[PDB]
């Protein structure tokens, strides 16, 4: 298999794959998250150079990831769905092993489990 | 599906000075079931003392068939059997169902009326005589009793100290056996007096 | 079809004492009705103050004793030449020997030993790894035999205080290393008697704070 | 033929015994007398092998009823308890056995004692103050051990009967139908019409 | 899992004063009794061990090929292979040992019951046993098969106990063997007259005698047994 | 013989500590209580190596659970870890049959019955092991779910008697346990010996043994 | 190994000493040549039990009747002993060579192999387990050989048999039968061995 | 273990002392040399019934023969008699025998096996231990042995069995039966395993065992 | 786990599911629900091996409810009896096969039709009006061809499983502890409290 | 039958030409020695499948060594036979006869039998279930045979063979391997049946 070492350090201690990384969420499209007293709200923004779409069956921005917990995202669209899919077989197996929804804090530590993971592994990015 | 360990018990037979002891425990299950705690396996005609263990079906038949052939003995000699004809009689008796035996071992305890002579005697399901000075063991712990017997047995005890000897080595065999226990007698036999003693154990 | 279980026989004795502890083994290795050796010893020194003997199937028996002394040399390497106390050992032999549950060791294991506080120690398995700490535990051919005797005169089993009718137990009490030894011989002579795969010669190996000591004591031959 | 119970209390013998019969996957009959009245003061339940148990009881009674006209006498609960074992002792050595179970209650009318005997089909005769065959006594000895006292009467003894079928009913996995309940006293043979 | 087709039948051996002897008769049995002769069950490894094999020819053939491989071996980047790190019989012995056990653990058995006679470095006297199973044992007399039911009694008479060792001499000893391997000629139907001896010893090194014959039997007796009973004639 | 049941006063915990090879009594001092964290039991019944192995592999997966997530695990949780792993291993000859018994805020006191054929039951009364049905004919005909905590003390050692007594393969001692809010209370080993005297002097039963 | 020739003066009866059990030699100087009568002989193979239990009731047989008819022909004795390996033959695991010498007849040889059929040859030989061989060097055995020719011709055969068996060995046993009487010949190993 | 060597003017049989059910020893001192006659003794192997049943039904039918004939009774008689009825139970009378005895003809030694096959030899052996004596037998045995070589030979054949034979152990036991003399039965001939002193004496306190009840047993009429 | 019945009427499904639970000769439990909500109007009963059956049924709730979360829809009952078919007809080629029987009620909310689905543990699915596993069919497939009418209301179908239940009391050898009732119509599922 | 037998000029390969099925003849013209190098032959005993398997595999393993190594050693033939036979023992029923001509070591006999062990020999014979013989006419074999002697002794030891055995039959096949070459001799039933 594709074995190569893509996120390194550089000598200033810097791993740029990751910092990189972070460059394609500053052009994704804004996501913000206010939670207050007794309910939390996700907005969104959709960039409005493309006219012509069907809000109907397109993406949407914000992913059920149980019937509790919800995930929105920055950055690659296409990127995201992977970790939106491993969130939600993740969410399913804790009901099955555990008898028990996932914490929020839990499903969390999983997804960014898997984004660490993605910086120390050889051939991915 | 194995007979001489359905029902379970044990028995063993002491000499000491101018003595015989025999004891039997008091257990009879059905395989891991606790049906009896008062199940008998020593019987006496007159002054010989027949122990049985093994399938108790053949130790209630083999007790019914001994008594029989004795009272007809006793009617016939104009004596009571003693315990070196009494053994011939079993390994006989035992023998004559060769290819059909009964799945019972056996044990006899007396003293001769004549000779005074203390005699034990046991055998195997078909009639082979086992005759020892010193013990004879019997039934599910048999390995268990001829451990505390080779042990805790000497020569030429006292009825009184015979009686610690036999009752501790069938007790401590009886805990280490599931399919023995549930009470115990001992019967301590002189030459014209007979004791019979119901010894306290744990009931599990 | 290739059996690839054997039973070599022989039969082993722990006994715990209060500040010592004894294991006690045959020294005849058999198969069938012949007699294989009159001295080849299956109970040893493991180091760090532990005695081991793995009696049935001799060749499992030499495997784990070899696997545990393997097991106590790397424990030295890996936890900076850490005594390896007796309840650590013993919970390292289930794992050895429930590594192997679906193929087992055809042994009765039992290590001897001094536990954390120096009293004397003695743990048993069965082959497949389940294990209990005990002051009295025969193994092996004549198991069967000495073990009613144990529970009789080292744990005064069904013994009563003459004249109290039956109401006062006889009280527990530790046992002398010299009181012990001859429980010992005396359960191995009784045992020779009555069971053909015992005899030959006796190797009782003695642990207290100051060693491992050995005594051995002739069998009847026959 | 599955459950049969029996009770000796201060003055009678209490037999409970189990109505169903089953044949394959279905229960064919949910009435069944399991029992036999060997003389006036001698009952007799059984369970086994389908068929030997009745022959083998119609057998029984009819040597017991030929027994009385012949001398004009009840034998004792512990001759026909005697008798009956010594024909199981001859079964089990024969060609093709009679696999039967029986329990005996009998009222000996000499000592003024009730009495139960508990034989298996190898001929294994024992006298209890409470017994069972088959695994009717795995769950019923314990209550008994438990419950039971010497000096109980025939009311007494029935609501220990309740509490022990209570206990099968709750934890076997066969619907045995309920039990018939017949006592065994002085005055005879009398079955309890409502259980 | 298999089953053996051509065997050899018992290896015996002793310890002497001096040294062991060990000997082992030259013929490979097939399935109904049916017998071949000339085969050598006796492999010397060095001049200091003798290895005697009994049961499968085919796995015996297997372990004296790994012994020579374990010679070569041993030699490999090895100046002192002729002195100091030269094979031992204790070092043979541990290897075969470790083959067999996890042979039987992975369910193909070598189907052979071993004997590794030698000397140690030290003088000291090198004698034990190991079988398919991997069980292992030392005494001061070794058989397999036959030879442990009829040679290790006459050997024990000589050699009852260790201490019996120093007392014996390699002539009581080789006429101890020599008698035995006799014993086995009358008795078992698979042994056969010709047979190997070899002796090592402190002193003299390692003496191996082949083409060996049993010699001095009795027959003549033989004449005088007539019927099964009662025949007279 | 085991048993485990609900009651008003949390869960009483019950087992025998006899061990047997054939028809050889092998040991009368075995701990058939694991004691995994101080509010989960586990109890033993089959393969001695089985039960004791599996049970202590639960009481580390259990903390491990509690250090990655910083909160005790529920009864429902260990039980299902323990069940699946077992599950795993089915038709390789496993012989278990166990009670994880404990009490966590959310679920209230839990008994789940988990054995070697993978099947986890939850309930209020559970009986394992060949002594089974003895302790079962006792429980159920004296049970109350508004028994005191001495009396349903009392009931699980007595139940678990009666097993030793008719069981030829339970005896030895009884090993007694409550388990309340504040977590599981050891009530002492008593052995049967003595115990069967006591019981049959005070309580006047067991009149089919000989005086 | 067994083996029977006809030679001009009569004939002669050799075998091996051998018995085993398993690989366990229970005799190594057996005497397998039994007299059925004064001049009719048997080599036996197969069961050591029921060879003998055979030719000592075909010996009763041939005692009676000689007492009633005179000296018997070796047909005759064949017969009486197939006539027990064929109706016994399902309990029975025997080989038999028979051989005997008539003034009239002179040397004759029968064999009764494991089925229980009689046959009527020059000569016979089995090996192994109970195997007669039909050709066994025909171009080596000619009719009318001498005595010492014959001795040499089942010395040599014999020990080809004793070379390659295990079952056979120990020393060769013959007995010759001729007008003159009967003699007995031993050949031990050193002999034998050397051919 | 049980030998038959036969000497110049007589034979002599052999045995241990040592029966056992599996790996345990029931009988350290039991007796397998058995008189079917006066001077015509038995050694058996086996079910240890069916030999000593075997050996005294023969040794009745033949003590009536003795009486019908007013003959010393023939050892072939014995052998004859037994191998018959051994063969019609097609070996399920599990005795295999060594039959040795002095009569009007001579002296002789058989052995039978269980299946009713029996051979004749000068030295014999039968049982567990029967390699191990035969061993010693095949390497000591000559032509013209005395009565006292004759003994020293059967003897050390059975020890060679008791030491190395898990099945032999205890004592020897001997018969001699020479021509023209009564038959000498050497019970206990040797008794080289003699239990050594117990360490401790295991004697209890009276009253150590609880007794729940005490009764007097009626034995009389 | 014993019995599982179904019956499709007008509107709804109604499964009915025995709540005994019997390791060896014990009751263990009489209150055990045999059955998953594989999604809202879509219900899964099973039976079969200890272990397997709830391993089984868990394993398809989990594939079902993920689904559910991935496309925001609720696949129909046909679409969840193809893919449990489909898992049991790789099973039985395994190393170890599943060894469960299942019944499969949903109301389809695009047709607006209630479906039952008989599956073993073959793969072997089948589309009924009413449907069982096991022996509980042998009793109730006759009883209900004859009482069955297409057109039946809930309470009509609670009334004909009623009769049902009460013929397995009578005719059936087990104890099943009676049975949970749970329909499964366009407003979802729930269960009857009591029956 | 098959026997290999070394002479003064080299060695000579013999066998029958019989294949059977139960005791149908499959082929009684079969050629049952094989060349596996010019001067490297082997008779195939056991499984006809099995021995082509492995004959076909050394010839190729042989064709190899020569390419890189020269022609190879008879005991490089004999090796790489074992070598198959006893790593493939489990699975495999071969007996091999090798016999090959080098002019430095002569004519050399090695046989494979059964167990997949190797013996280098004068001579090898193997009848029967390839049942190879250990002396087999030794004083009749000499060492240094010319070759007429050589072809009488095998025609002579192969036909006895095919008289007793209903294996072997057909013509006899031989094939001569010397520095002169390679000769191929045929001898048909009516020469070698009058021997
Ligand atoms: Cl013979
Ligand atoms: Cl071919
Ligand atoms: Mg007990
Ligand atoms: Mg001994
Ligand atoms: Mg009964």
């Amino acid at each position: 298999g594709y074995d190569r070492a893509l996120s390194i350090f550089s000598p200033d201690g810097h791993i740029f794959q990751v910092e990189y990384a972070l460059e394609a969420v500053k052009r994704g499209t804004c996501a913000v998250g206010v939670k207050g007293k007794n309910c939390v709200v996700l907005g969104c923004e959709r960039r409005s150079t493309l006219k012509l779409q069907d809000t109907r069956i397109t993406p949407s921005k914000v992913s059920k990831i149980d019937s509790h917990v919800v995930l929105s995202f920055s950055g690659l669209n296409a990127d995201s769905r992977i970790l939106i899919e491993k969130a939600r077989v993740e969410a399913q197996s804790h009901r099955l092993t555990l008898e028990d929804p996932v914490t929020v804090e839990y499903l969390t530590r999983y997804v960014a489990g898997v984004q660490q993971r993605y910086t120390q592994s050889g051939g991915v990015r | 599906s194995d007979p001489s360990s359905i029902n379970g018990g044990i028995v063993v037979a002491m000499t000491g000075k101018d003595c015989v002891a025999i004891a039997c425990d008091l257990r009879l299950g059905s395989q891991s079931l606790g049906v009896s705690n008062k199940f008998e396996k020593i019987f006496h005609y007159g002054h010989v003392f027949l122990g049985i263990t093994g399938l108790a079906t053949d130790v209630t038949t083999l007790n019914e068939m001994f008594r029989y052939k004795t009272n007809l003995y006793k009617l016939k000699e104009e004596r009571a059997i003693e315990p070196e004809t009494f053994t011939q009689l079993v390994s006989s008796s035992l023998y004559e169902r060769r290819f059909g035996p009964y799945f019972v071992g056996p044990v006899v305890a007396g003293i001769n009326s004549k000779s005074g002579k203390p005699f034990i005697a046991g055998f195997d399901l078909i009639g082979c005589i086992d005759e020892a000075k010193d013990f004879i063991v019997s039934g599910t712990a048999s390995d268990q009793l001829f451990g505390m017997c080779e042990s805790l047995y000497e020569p030429n005890l006292e009825p009184e100290d015979l009686f610690e000897t036999i009752s501790q080595a069938l007790l401590n065999a009886a805990d280490r056996d599931a399919l023995s226990g549930w009470g115990a007698v001992v019967y301590i036999i002189k030459k014209d007096e007979v004791v019979k003693r119901y010894l306290k154990m744990r009931q599990d | 079809q290739f059996n690839p279980y054997g039973d070599n026989g022989g039969t082993i004795l722990g006994i715990a004492g209060e500040d010592f502890a004894v294991l006690a083994g045959d020294t005849r290795n058999i198969t069938d009705y012949s007699i294989n050796s009159r001295y080849e010893p299956k109970v040893f020194d493991c180091g760090d103050n532990i005695v081991m003997s793995a009696n049935g199937f001799a060749a499992d028996g030499d495997a784990l004793v070899k696997r545990f002394k393997n097991s106590v040399k790397w424990y030295h390497f890996d936890h900076n030449d850490k005594k390896l106390s007796i309840n650590s050992a013993a919970r390292n032999i289930q794992h050895l020997l429930y590594g192997k549950r679906f193929f087992p060791y055809y042994v009765h294991t039992i290590i001897a030993g001094l536990d954390e506080d120096g009293k004397g120690a003695v743990y048993s398995f069965d082959p497949v790894g389940s294990y209990e700490r005990e002051q009295c535990r025969a193994g092996g051919a004549a198991a069967s035999l000495i073990m009613p005797f144990l529970d009789n005169q080292v744990n005064f089993k069904n013994q009563y205080e003459p004249g109290t009718n039956g109401k006062v137990k006889k009280p527990l009490k530790y046992l002398s290393v010299e009181e012990v030894i001859k429980l010992v011989r005396d359960s191995f002579t009784s045992a020779t008697e009555r069971h053909i795969q015992v005899g030959d010669g006796l190797e009782i190996l003695i642990v207290t704070k100051d060693g491992v000591r050995k005594e051995f004591y002739e069998l009847k031959r026959d | 033929m599955d459950i049969i119970l029996g009770i000796r209390v201060q003055d009678s013998v209490i037999l409970a015994s189990s109505k169903a019969v089953t044949r394959g996957i279905s229960v064919l009959k949910d009435s069944d007398d399991k029992t036999r009245q060997l003389s006036p003061h001698t009952l007799m339940s059984f369970a086994g092998e389908a068929g030997d148990t009745v022959q083998f009881a119609e057998y029984i009674q009819a040597n017991i009823q030929l027994y009385s006209i012949r001398e004009d006498y009840e034998l004792s609960p512990q001759a026909v308890s005697s008798f009956v074992r010594q024909e199981l002792a001859k079964s089990i050595r024969s060609r093709r056995p009679y696999q039967v179970n029986v329990l005996i209650g009998g009222y000996d009318k000499k000592k003024n004692k009730p009495e139960l005997y508990q034989i298996d089909y190898l001929g294994t005769k024992v006298e209890l103050p409470y017994g069972a065959h088959g695994y009717s006594g795995f769950y019923t000895f314990s209550l008994l051990d438990h419950h039971y006292r010497p000096d109980m009467t025939t009311e007494e003894g029935l609501d220990l009967l309740k509490l022990c079928v209570q206990e099968l009913e709750k934890r076997m996995p066969m619907d045995f139908k309920g039990v018939i309940v017949k006592i065994v006293d002085k005055d005879g043979i009398r079955q309890v019409d409502d259980f | 899992t298999q089953q053996p087709i051509v065997t050899g039948t018992s290896v015996i051996s002793m310890k002497y004063d001096n040294g062991v002897i060990i000997a082992a008769d030259n013929l490979g049995s097939y399935g109904s009794l049916l017998r071949f002769n000339g085969v050598e069950r006796l492999i010397p490894v060095g001049d200091n061990t003798v290895v005697g094999i009994s049961g499968d020819i085919s796995d015996m053939q297997h372990i004296e090929r790994l012994l020579k491989d374990l010679v070569t071996e041993n030699a490999y980047d090895n100046p002192l292979a002729d002195a100091e790190e030269a094979l031992e019989p204790s070092y043979i012995f541990e290897y075969l040992a470790t083959v067999m056990y996890q042979r039987r653990s992975k369910m193909n058995p070598l189907w052979n019951a071993i004997i590794v006679a030698g000397v140690q470095s030290n003088g000291d006297q090198f004698l034990r046993y190991v079988n398919l199973l991997g069980v292992t044992y030392s005494s001061p007399t070794l058989a397999t098969g036959f030879g442990a039911h009829m040679a290790n009694p006459l050997l024990r008479k000589v050699v009852d106990r260790e201490s019996d060792i120093p007392k014996t001499t390699v002539q009581v000893a080789e006429e101890a063997i020599v008698n035995a391997m006799r014993v086995l000629y009358y008795r078992d139907a698979r042994s056969s007259r010709n047979f190997s001896l070899a002796i090592i010893d402190k002193n003299t090194g390692l003496t191996f005698k082949k083409n060996l014959q049993v010699e001095n039997m009795k027959w003549d007796f033989a004449k005088d047994i007539k019927g099964y009973g009662t025949q007279k004639i | 013989t085991t048993l485990a049941f609900r009651f008003q006063g949390g869960i009483i915990v019950a087992v025998d500590s006899r061990a047997t090879a054939g028809n050889w009594v092998a040991s009368q001092t075995v701990k058939k209580v694991i004691e995994i964290n101080p509010f989960l039991l586990g109890t033993m019944a089959g393969g001695a190596a089985d039960c004791q192995f599996w049970e202590t592999w639960l009481g580390s997966q259990c903390r491990l659970h509690e250090l990655r997530e910083k909160e005790r695990i529920s009864v429902a949780a260990a039980s299902k870890i323990l069940s699946n792993l077992v599950y795993q291993y089915k038709g390789a000859g496993l012989s278990m049959g166990t009670m994880i018994c404990g009490y966590t805020r959310k679920e209230g006191p839990t008994i789940y019955y988990v054995d070697s054929d993978g099947t986890r039951l939850k309930g209020d009364i559970f009986c394992v092991g060949s002594g089974q049905t003895f302790a079962y004919g006792v429980l159920d005909s004296n049970y109350k779910w508004d028994l005191s905590v001495e009396d349903a003390l009392y009931l699980g050692k007595r139940s678990i008697l009666a097993a030793a007594h008719r069981d030829a393969y339970s005896g030895g001692s009884v090993n007694l346990y409550h388990v309340t809010e504040d977590g599981w209370i050891y009530h002492g080993n008593h052995d049967v010996g003595e115990l069967f005297w006591k019981v049959k002097e005070e309580e006047g039963s067991f009149n089919n043994v000989i005086g | 190994s067994i083996m029977a020739v006809t030679f001009k003066d009569g004939v002669i009866l050799g075998a091996d000493s051998r018995t085993t059990t398993g690989a366990y030699i229970a005799n190594r100087v057996t005497d397998k040549l039994t007299r059925v009568h004064d001049k009719i002989w048997c080599c036996r193979s197969g069961s050591a039990a029921d060879t003998q239990a055979i030719a000592d009731i075909v010996q009763y047989h041939l005692e009676l009747y000689t007492s009633q008819y005179g000296t018997p022909s070796t047909e005759t004795a064949a017969s009486v002993f197939k006539e027990l390996c064929y109706e016994n033959k399902d309990n029975l695991t025997a080989g038999i060579i028979v051989a005997g010498y008539d003034d009239k007849n002179k040397g004759e040889v029968y064999t009764i192999p494991l089925g229980g059929s009689v046959h009527k040859l020059p000569y016979a030989i089995a090996v192994s387990g109970s195997t007669f061989i039909y050709g066994y060097c025909d171009k080596n055995f000619r009719e009318n050989m001498s005595k010492e020719e014959t001795v040499d011709f089942i010395k040599h055969s014999l020990s080809q048999a004793i070379k390659w068996d295990g079952s056979s060995g120990g020393v060769i046993r013959m007995v010759v039968l001729t007008a003159a009487g009967v003699e007995r010949l031993i050949f031990y190993p050193d002999e034998y061995e050397q051919l | 273990t049980i030998v038959g060597v036969k000497f110049n003017n007589g034979v002599v049989i052999a045995a241990d002392t040592r029966s056992t059910q599996g790996p345990i020893v029931a009988d350290k001192n039991c007796a397998k040399l058995h008189r079917i006659s006066p001077k015509i003794w038995c050694a058996g192997a086996g079910t240890a019934a069916d030999t000593e049943a075997v050996t005294q039904l023969i040794g009745s039918n033949i003590e009536l023969h003795s009486l019908y004939t007013s003959r010393e009774p023939r050892v072939v008689s014995a052998l004859q008699m037994l191998k018959q009825h051994l063969f019609k139970y097609q070996g399920h009378i599990g005795a295999y025998l060594i039959v040795a005895g002095v009569d009007p003809t001579g002296s002789h030694l058989f052995s039978i096996h269980a299946h009713g096959s029996t051979d004749v030899g000068y030295y014999l052996s039968l049982g567990s231990g029967s390699l191990a004596a035969m061993a010693v037998l095949e390497s000591h045995w000559k032509q013209d042995l005395t009565k006292e070589e004759a003994i020293k030979l059967a003897s050390d054949a059975i020890q060679a069995g008791i030491w190395n034979d898990l099945g032999s152990g205890s004592n020897v036991d001997v018969c001699v039966m020479e021509i023209g003399k009564d038959a000498e039965y050497l019970r206990n001939y040797l008794t080289p395993n003699v239990r050594e002193e117990k360490q401790k004496s295991y004697k209890f306190p009276r009253g150590t065992t609880a007794v729940l009840k005490e009764s007097i047993v009626n034995i009389c009429d």
